[PDB]
RNA sequence: UAGCGGCGAGCGAACGGGGAGCAGCCCAGAGCCUGAAUCAGUGUGUGUGUUAGUGGAAGCGUCUGGAAAGGCGCGCGAUACAGGGUGACAGCCCCGUACACAAAAAUGCACAUGCUGUGAGCUCGAUGAGUAGGGCGGGACACGUGGUAUCCUGUCUGAAUAUGGGGGGACCAUCCUCCAAGGCUAAAUACUCCUGACUGACCGAUAGUGAACCAGUACCGUGAGGGAAAGGCGAAAAGAACCCCGGCGAGGGGAGUGAAAAAGAACCUGAAACCGUGUACGUACAAGCAGUGGGAGCACGCUUAGGCGUGUGACUGCGUACCUUUUGUAUAAUGGGUCAGCGACUUAUAUUCUGUAGCAAGGUUAACCGAAUAGGGGAGCCGAAGGGAAACCGAGUCUUAACU
């Protein structure tokens, strides 16, 4: 019947206005002390997926 | 639209955006496609390989024997196995839309007074129903196949035309594309024509 | 629908064999081996159709070769005269006259040899 | 015009290819699906995001934030919605009763999106600024 | 979707809205109207339905043929041209159907309604205790103890009781709403071992049930159980009188019926592998995927003798099967004895993309009604506005104290 949408990809992406998808960034959750400060702030703001793996997630989240 | 009677000569008008439009071949060929798709009443089935009366054992052991590699005597490549890809009773109904229905029916009521083929009368009736008499009528009217779209219900014309194996009586709502273009002289009652413009308007 | 098929495989089968008709043993009868025997067939048959030219560019060669060493020339210097006179007659004719009318042959192992010498 | 010359329009009816019928089917003794795979094997495939047996995209990435209640009963009005309603007032109920924003929906806006001609007194919708400028410039009372 | 989730695989509501259908009452108890609403059970009469049934229209002459229902011309019925037969395709030969009627008897039902139980009706009072909650251990709700609401209880415990209590998704205070711990209840909905009518872009004997047949039979298995094959003469048996060979047999030959016996029961059609016979050609000095290119001769058919074709093929150049799996096959790697029949990318529901049709800031309806593929139904869905975790802002928005 209706397809599934993978709730993981749900929780974790963002599609935005005109088709990409948008996420948060890695390395971000613990150890913070030996990652620099312009490493943590540079991997603060939200960003978009690429070309290869908006298909993949396009296939875990088929309901916008 | 200045369509012309014959049995009165009188004139209806009704607007070309109901009867003089431009026949639309492929919008009239999917709605005749899925009338006869709609009619299709579907009930088959056959008996899958989950559902042959049969047993469930090894008909041999796998390795030790000069024959081949076989588990269920159900199987589709064996003899009175099931079919493969067994159907079911289904649902074929394809989905015309509202306005590619009427636009379909537009186009073969402009079709068919292009091709002049919709005798239009101001009514049609016969006393009794006597079908004698309504062969008799229509053979005065020179017709053999011939469609009554009616203006009004005259159950004694369905009653004369219920045995007529080439005539066909209707209501003006109760149209169909396959009828209208199967049959080869449609013959449309005033009130009719009054009744299909308010339909399509 | 339940589409049997039975006189389709008639058709096909009865083809192949008709086809091949002629051969040797099972190869004309089974159908199996019928069919291997019309496909290896066609392709032989399409492979010969460039041999044959091969085959006959030789026969003629030879059969001018002995003509020209019956009239007293080798071939090879009989065909540089023969362009050397400017002389297009090619070696199919060339062998068949060499076959049927010998004395043309002559005139032409003449020219040749006036040609060349 | 007859019943069976009723030809379609040329582009209309695809083929569709059967799988595994011949030489010149072009989709020959394989079907499409190449040599002895796991794609290959009858029900073989894998499923959505599996990158072998490496984390996929949706588990490397982290999550980020929460949903709120309040976000699917707020619902927005573009200023050419205002000349469907009949009547010439806009409020909430004479919206949901004119087929804009929906049973579900408590609060509003309006946005300077499309054009509106006729006056309309909005009542009770928080408007931005250039709608509420477009609409006391097509003569409106915005409160 | 909100959620649950080694936050993995997956599981997945509800609030709300459209429809189908809609029926509400009693004991928790006494007085006083005192038999009225009522349902259950037992019966007389009407109507309707079932279990037998009855009537039921309308055609002839000729050529073909074994036979006409066929062709030819000429008529008639039709509220009946749905169908099934009949010596070849029948509205008018038969059985029917449309329609119009018919049941002494049992009878399902709508009741008209008698009988037996039954009491509505009024006022005052009563307001379901080892129970709700609580600790522990489990289970159901989408919810896996998680901050876990709510429901059920295996065990220990345990109130208030209408100024009281439950709930409103930990919990607390106001508010809103409702009154558990005793019952009963029609409909819409699920299903077909059956009993009829009807339909099939369902099968037509390796199919359809396993079973067109004297099938869960033969048969196998101690037993549970497993489980086949097997339809067709013709129109009607008119199923071969008689005679001959033979063993007072089998089988045949003539005669006979016959449209047909090359339809004779081992029976319509009768294919292929396979096995023979008769004729033309080749074959007993010859090497191998057996063919193909060339090619004399021989025989048979034809004619501007000429020309050819058809059958054969001495001799000769080339030529190491097919499939699969492979870096790679004559491979001495796999599979096939051959034929005939069956045998493998389908279907449902969503989504994305392309092609095409309708309408185009609009497009479309789903259930459901509707003797019904029409038309209603706009509940909804997608799109016209994005940014943000979110409130909020909105052609901008977020970051930031503020961004050029
Ligand atoms: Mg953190
Ligand atoms: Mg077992
Ligand atoms: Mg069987
Ligand atoms: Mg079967
Ligand atoms: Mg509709
Ligand atoms: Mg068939
Ligand atoms: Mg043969
Ligand atoms: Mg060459
Ligand atoms: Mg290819
Ligand atoms: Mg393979
Ligand atoms: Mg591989
Ligand atoms: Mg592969
Ligand atoms: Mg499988
Ligand atoms: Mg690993
Ligand atoms: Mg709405
Ligand atoms: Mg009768
Ligand atoms: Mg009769
Ligand atoms: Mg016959
Ligand atoms: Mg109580
Ligand atoms: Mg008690
Ligand atoms: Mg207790
Ligand atoms: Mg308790
Ligand atoms: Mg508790
Ligand atoms: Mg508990
Ligand atoms: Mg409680
Ligand atoms: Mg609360
Ligand atoms: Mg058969
Ligand atoms: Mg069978
Ligand atoms: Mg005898
Ligand atoms: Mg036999
Ligand atoms: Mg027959
Ligand atoms: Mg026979
Ligand atoms: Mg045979
Ligand atoms: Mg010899
Ligand atoms: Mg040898
Ligand atoms: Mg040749
Ligand atoms: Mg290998
Ligand atoms: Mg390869
Ligand atoms: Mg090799
Ligand atoms: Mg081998
Ligand atoms: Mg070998
Ligand atoms: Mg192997
Ligand atoms: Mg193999
Ligand atoms: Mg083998
Ligand atoms: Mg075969
Ligand atoms: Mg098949
Ligand atoms: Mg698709
Ligand atoms: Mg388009
Ligand atoms: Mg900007």
């Amino acid at each position: 019947p209706k397809i599934k949408t993978v709730r993981g990809a749900a929780k974790r992406f963002k599609k935005t206005g005109k088709g990409g998808f948008k996420h948060k960034h890695a390395n971000l959750r613990h150890i913070l002390t030996k990652k620099a400060t312009k490493r943590k702030r540079h991997l603060r703001p939200k960003a978009m997926v690429s070309k290869g793996d908006l298909g993949l997630v396009i296939a875990c989240l088929p309901y916008a | 639209m200045e369509l012309v009677l014959k049995d009165a000569q009188s004139a209806l008008t009704v607007s070309e955006t109901t009867f003089g439009r431009d026949f639309n071949e492929a919008l009239v060929h999917q709605v005749v496609v899925a009338y006869a798709a709609g009619a299709r009443q579907g009930t088959r089935a056959q008996k899958t390989r989950a559902e042959v009366t049969g047993s469930g054992k090894k008909p041999w052991r796998q390795k030790g024997t000069g024959r081949a590699r076989s588990g269920s005597i159900k199987s589709p490549i064996w003899r009175s196995g099931g079919v493969t890809f067994a159907a079911r009773p289904q649902d074929h109904s394809q989905k015309v839309n509202k306005k590619m229905y009427r636009g379909a029916l537009k186009s073969i009521l402009s079709e068919l007074v292009r091709q002049d083929r919709l005798i239009v009368v101001e009514k049609f009736s016969v006393e009794a129903p006597k079908t004698k008499l309504l062969a008799q009528k229509l053979k005065d009217m020179a017709l053999e196949d011939v469609l009554i779209i009616t203006g009004e219900l005259d159950e004694n014309l369905f009653l004369a035309a219920r045995n007529l194996h080439k005539v066909d009586v209707r209501d003006a709502t109760g149209i169909d594309p396959v009828s209208l273009i199967a049959f080869d002289k449609v013959v449309m009652t005033a009130d009719a024509v009054k009744q299909v413009e308010e339909m399509l308007a | 629908a339940r589409v049997k098929r039975g006189v389709i495989a008639r058709a096909r089968h009865k083809k192949i064999l008709k086809q091949a008709k002629g051969y040797y043993g099972a190869r004309s009868r089974v159908y199996r081996v019928a069919f291997q025997a019309v496909i290896k067939a066609g392709q032989y048959a399409y492979r010969d159709r460039r041999q044959r030219k091969r085959q006959f560019r030789q026969l003629w060669i030879a059969r001018i070769n002995a003509a020209a060493r019956q009239n007293g020339i080798s071939y090879s210097k009989f065909i540089n005269g023969l362009k050397k006179a400017s002389v297009e007659i090619d070696r199919k004719i060339l062998a068949d006259i060499a076959v049927f009318d010998k004395v043309a042959f002559t005139a032409l192992v003449e020219k040749a040899k006036a040609a060349l010498a | 015009m007859r019943l069976n010359t009723l030809s379609p329009a040329e582009g209309s009816k695809k083929a569709g290819k059967r799988l595994g019928r011949g030489i010149g089917s072009g989709l020959g003794k394989t079907g499409g699906r190449g040599h002895k795979g796991q794609k290959s094997r009858s029900g073989g495939g894998v499923r959505r995001g599996f990158e072998g047996g490496q984390m996929p995209l949706y588990r490397r990435l982290p999550k980020f934030g929460f949903t709120s209640r309040k976000a699917a009963i707020t619902a927005e009005i573009r200023l050419s919605d205002l000349a469907k309603v009949e009547g010439g007032v806009v409020d909430l109920n004479t919206l949901k009763a004119a087929n804009i924003i929906g049973i579900q929906i408590e609060f509003a806006k309006v946005i300077l999106a499309g054009e509106v001609t006729t006056p309309v007194t909005v009542r009770g919708l928080r408007v931005t600024k250039g709608a509420r400028a477009a609409i006391e410039a097509a003569g409106g009372k915005i409160e």
